[PDB]
Parts: C-alpha cells; sequence; structure tokens
C-alpha cells in the first residue's frame, strides 16, 4: 500500500451526439440515453422498473400486437424494428440509462 | 417529394454534435467573427464594388452637366 493509491475522478456526461454514416450496413443501430446515477443511488430500481414496462422486443417474441409494453406492440404491429432493447447501465458515479434499437432506414424516425 | 432516408446514398462519414445546451452560442464572436468578415469583403470588393462605382461617378457627373446646362453667357 502507502502512496501511489489514487481514488477515481468523477466523469463529466456531456450529451451529444456521433453518427456513422455507412448505406452499405442494411439495418442502422441507434443508442440513445441520458445520464443515470451511479451504482449506489437507490433510485436504480424505479428506473429498472420504468424501464421493464417499456421492456424489450425482437422479431421473434411470439405474441406481437397484444404484448403489455405500448412500444413493443405498436412496433411489432406496424414493424418498426427489428429489436430494441432499454437499459441503465451503471458505473461509480454515472451511467448510461436509456435504450438501444436495430432497424430498417425508414423507421428511425417512428421509433424513435 | 424527397423525405429523409431516400435522398442520397453515403459512405463512411462520421458527424460529432454536441447539444445547443451545452456550448455557446457566440463563442470568438468578436474574435474569430470579425476578421472573417474582413476575409469576406476582400474576396468580393473587386467583383462588388467596381459597377456600382462606375455608377456613383456616371450619377455625380449627369447631374452636374444637367445643372449647368440650363445656365449660359453669350449669345
Amino acid at each position: 500500500d502507502e502512496d501511489a493509491v489514487p481514488t477515481l475522478s468523477p466523469c463529466r456526461f456531456t450529451g451529444s451526439q456521433i453518427c456513422h454514416r455507412e448505406d452499405g450496413l442494411p439495418l442502422a443501430h441507434v443508442a440513445i440515453a441520458v445520464e443515470g446515477p451511479g451504482w449506489a443511488h437507490p433510485d436504480n430500481v424505479a428506473l429498472q422498473v420504468a424501464n421493464a414496462i417499456i421492456g424489450h422486443y425482437d422479431c421473434t417474441y411470439g405474441g406481437g400486437a397484444h404484448l403489455s409494453s405500448p412500444l413493443a406492440s405498436i412496433a411489432a404491429t406496424n414493424k418498426l424494428c427489428q429489436s430494441f432493447q432499454t437499459f441503465n447501465i451503471c458505473y461509480a458515479d454515472t451511467g448510461l440509462l436509456g435504450a438501444h434499437f436495430v432497424c430498417d432506414h425508414m423507421s428511425i424516425d417512428d421509433m424513435m | 417529394g424527397r423525405q429523409f432516408g431516400h435522398l442520397t446514398r453515403v459512405r463512411h462519414v462520421i458527424t460529432y454534435s454536441l447539444s445547443p445546451f451545452e456550448q455557446r452560442a457566440f463563442p470568438h464572436y468578436f474574435s474569430k467573427g470579425i476578421p472573417n468578415v474582413l476575409r469576406r469583403t476582400r474576396a468580393c470588393i473587386l467583383r462588388v464594388a467596381p459597377p456600382f462605382v462606375a455608377f456613383y461617378l456616371v450619377y455625380t457627373w449627369g447631374t452636374q452637366e444637367f445643372e449647368k446646362s440650363k445656365r449660359k453667357n453669350p449669345a
């Protein structure tokens, strides 16, 4: 031990965008998230409850139109995506909270 | 017509952006700003300016001859 043992500095969340346009690939991937709180924070439970309500979808789930989650449901019926998933990633005192999805070039807007 | 997603084909071009609530709307405004307006003016004077002065001159000359003509000494 002794000297040479540093701690972890916080990491500023910025909130911006990076787009890697490539029309050669057949399906768009998008990942959007707000800054979440870190591991310690008690409010991760409520965030996960909220995320569970939105849930996840994929084009091989049985039950389409009848799924509880409105996003899931509207995604399956109007075929606005191939898959999507909400996430709540945690780090020391920060995190990425939001969702990720995959879809045809003409569905990125409706999906969002 | 035209839409978004049917415009054209683009490949391998990344675009970084930053949210408007995280940057200044007027960064080096006077600093970087003014030199730019001077540079734009330089680039364009020789094409904008001359035609106009040609009129500017035609205008003042045109008026002098007119005014000076409605006068006369002998005959």
